[PDB]
């Protein structure tokens, strides 16, 4: 129940930080 | 795979299949990733008994037709005569001429409705299947166990592959070996 | 045993000898030789390029001097490296690249001598901006003349590097030779020593470009930016429901909104920051 | 290119033990061998939502210069 | 796989007619081998051969490889199938038959240790160079 919800919220949080890091690079790349 | 694990041939077979840019005959390796969509009802070491079990689909039927091999025989055959003129009232008085000729000498033709609608609704989602039975992997959970037969299953049957039946009480029968 | 999708390796010095010798004799179709190595069946590499003296005939087999051939090779065996010739080149200034009439005659002599002897055609005057018009070609036989030439097979690197251009396929190309793929042997121990040594300035990073040239520039830009702000006021206080996405397209003027906006403000920001950071560091460092 | 897939396929699902090899192949300037390390980090990390993998694999997906 | 053989032959024929003189012949003999994989149904290697003999120099390597794909998981009969289309009895001049033939034995008996490992072991002892050691 609750331990599985806490692990998945750990996973999804560290997931969309990485896809946040991708858009940081591309918007920096498209300026050049 | 079936039980949460992943296949070692289906991974290796597809990743060298990605290398079809550099070599076309590496594309034969995708045949390793061809896993069957079938269940197998082998109860003893040798006997596969001919068992009947059914479905639980929500509103219909599907899968495996591949029927259509018509060449679409088409015809130009006509261009519609669009002369819109005195033609319009001339065909109308011709239809008046048929109201003396048709309904007064002989026209008694009739046809019947709703015969073709009748066979559709009592349909079978209860399709019975012998031992090496194919099933789409989306319907590993909406199948039905053979409880209506004498020979009823024992292994938890919820995903395709191979199982044992509990061949129940005595007079064991129904071989098939082609 | 027949052709596939090959690959041509050129050294960094080889391309530089091509464009320099082409820029030297820009009107009169310069000619030279190409010296490399056959490493396998179907990838060719070249390490070296030396040119030819100018012949009055033109680009043909008569422009090849055999005594300048062997005695130049005589020197390169004992100094540097001895290797086999693998081809040749010339320059065609009037167009991009296609083998002409007297081009294709001297090719038949070379493929009778060597296995392939790949031709190279370079326009020196077309290559201006940041790209080079270089392409290498290779003649086909007449045995498959009613069959499909370029017998290529199991690969997928053929659709790149050029499609056949219409200024090149109107001539030979297709049913006479084939086009081949060329990439560059990019190396380290050369790449950074060309980069850092060609574009470099040490003390420029903390110069001042003064104040008397700089306060005048800060004086100027603010003045039209004031009127740019007045034009920015005019659209904001307008704000009418004349279908404002259609009201904006009927009021196109290459103007205000946001394009003629902060673009100037960014230049005003960057100019004064680099001016003041250079001013504050120079007070810090020196005494 | 034959040894590219081969050293990617000698390790399979080790999930931490390839990391010295993953760092070694990508730091080299050989474009085929950098590509070979990308198939190696794929096969060592099969089906796992590794945050370190999806960070590092997407990082070279942005900044690297060879298309292959 | 043999008792549920509903493949379609006319789709493969309605893609056959649009085959022009490109190198799509390898793309078709990989297409039928996919949709007859494990079926052990040879009809395209029976009903026509002149179109199959058109392409060359790697398509023969591909076609006799596709013969093993249709016969995936044919333990004993695949040995005598090749015994018939041997690496030295079809034609001694074509290495593409004996190259893709040994490649086809590997396609059939994948994940099956036996004499076929030793059978391919002894023929890599005595082999030619280029397109024999590939499929071997
Ligand atoms: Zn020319």
């Amino acid at each position: 129940d609750l331990y599985s919800r806490y692990k998945k919220l750990q996973q999804e949080l560290e997931f969309l930080e990485v896809q946040e890091e991708y858009i940081k690079d591309e918007q920096k790349n498209l300026k050049k | 795979s079936r039980t949460g694990h992943t296949h070692m041939p289906s991974v290796v077979g597809v990743l060298v299949f990605t290398q079809f840019w550099f070599w076309f005959p590496l594309s034969h390796f995708l045949s390793l990733a061809y896993t069957p969509t079938c269940v197998i009802g082998l109860n003893k070491d040798l006997k596969m008994p001919k068992v009947q079990y059914k479905s639980n689909c929500k509103p219909s039927t599907f899968a495996y037709p591949a029927p259509l091999e018509v060449p679409k025989e088409k015809e130009k055959e006509k261009v519609s005569t669009a002369v819109l003129s005195i033609t319009a009232k001339a065909k109308k008085k011709e239809k008046e001429k048929e109201k003396k000729e048709e309904e007064k000498m002989e026209v008694d033709e009739a046809e019947k409705k709703e015969e073709k609608e009748k066979k559709k609704e009592p349909e079978p989602n209860f399709q019975l299947l012998d031992n090496p039975a194919r099933v789409m992997p989306a319907q590993l959970k909406v199948l039905t166990m053979p409880e209506t037969c004498r020979y009823q299953p024992f292994k938890p049957l919820s995903i395709g592959g191979i199982i044992i039946l509990k061949d129940t009480s005595e007079d064991i029968e129904e071989l098939v070996e082609p | 045993a027949v052709d596939t999708a090959e690959q041509v390796y050129i050294s960094s010095l080889a391309l530089l000898k091509m464009l320099k010798h082409g820029r030297a004799g820009v009107p009169m179709e310069v000619m030279g030789l190409m010296l490399g190595e056959f490493v396998d069946d179907y990838t060719v590499r070249v390490i070296d390029v030396f040119a030819m003296p100018q012949s009055g005939t033109g680009v043909s087999v008569e422009a090849v001097d055999p005594v300048f051939q062997a005695k130049m090779l005589d020197m390169l065996k004992q100094t540097g490296r001895p290797e086999m010739v693998v081809g040749w080149y010339h320059s065609h200034p009037g167009f991009g690249c296609w083998l002409s009439g007297v081009d294709i005659n001297t090719q038949q002599s070379f493929e009778a001598l060597s296995e392939r002897a790949v031709a190279v055609v370079v326009d020196p005057i077309q290559s201006v901006k940041g790209k080079v018009v270089i392409d290498a070609f290779r003649l086909i036989n007449a045995n498959m003349m009613v069959l499909g030439h370029e017998p290529r097979q199991t690969t997928s690197n053929l659709g790149h590097l050029n499609k056949p251009s219409i200024q090149a396929l109107i001539h030979g190309l297709n049913r006479h030779y084939y086009s081949i793929t060329i990439n560059y042997r990019k190396n380290e121990l050369e790449q950074k020593m060309l980069l850092n040594l060609h574009k470099k300035s040490w003390m420029e990073g903390l110069t001042l470009q003064d104040y008397s040239e700089h306060c005048k520039h800060n004086e100027s830009v603010v003045k039209e930016m004031l009127e740019l702000a007045k034009n920015y006021n005019k659209a904001v206080e307008e704000e009418d429901k004349m279908t404002p996405e259609q009201l904006a397209i009927k009021n196109v003027g290459k103007q205000d909104p946001k394009r003629h906006l902060e673009e100037h403000v960014d230049v005003l920001m960057t100019s004064n920051i680099v001016q003041c950071l250079a001013a504050m560091l120079d007070t810090v460092v020196f005494k | 290119r034959g040894l590219a897939v081969g050293i990617a396929l000698v390790m399979y699902g080790r999930m931490e033990e390839a990391d010295a090899l993953i760092e070694s192949l990508c730091r080299d300037k050989d474009p085929i061998l950098r590509r070979s390390g990308m198939y190696t980090v794929a096969m060592a990390y099969c089906g796992s939502g590794n945050n370190k993998a999806i960070r590092r694999l997407l990082h070279v997906a942005v900044s690297d210069v060879n298309d292959d | 796989l043999i008792r549920n053989n509903n493949t379609d032959l006319m789709i493969l024929k309605n893609t056959k007619d649009a085959v022009r003189n490109s190198v799509c012949h390898t793309a078709t003999v990989i297409a039928n081998s996919f949709m007859h994989c494990g079926t052990t149904s040879d009809q395209f290697l029976r009903d026509n051969l002149e179109w199959l003999a058109r392409a060359t120099n790697w398509a023969k390597f591909t076609a006799t490889a596709s013969l093993g794909v249709i016969h995936k998981g044919h333990e004993k009969e695949a040995l005598q199938l090749m015994a018939t289309y041997l690496p030295k009895d079809t034609s001694p001049g074509s290495a593409y038959q004996e190259g893709g033939g040994l490649y086809a034995l590997g396609l059939i008996h994948a994940n099956h240790g036996g004499d076929i490992i030793d059978y391919l072991l002894n023929q890599l002892k005595n082999a030619s160079n280029d397109i024999v050691r590939h499929g071997g």
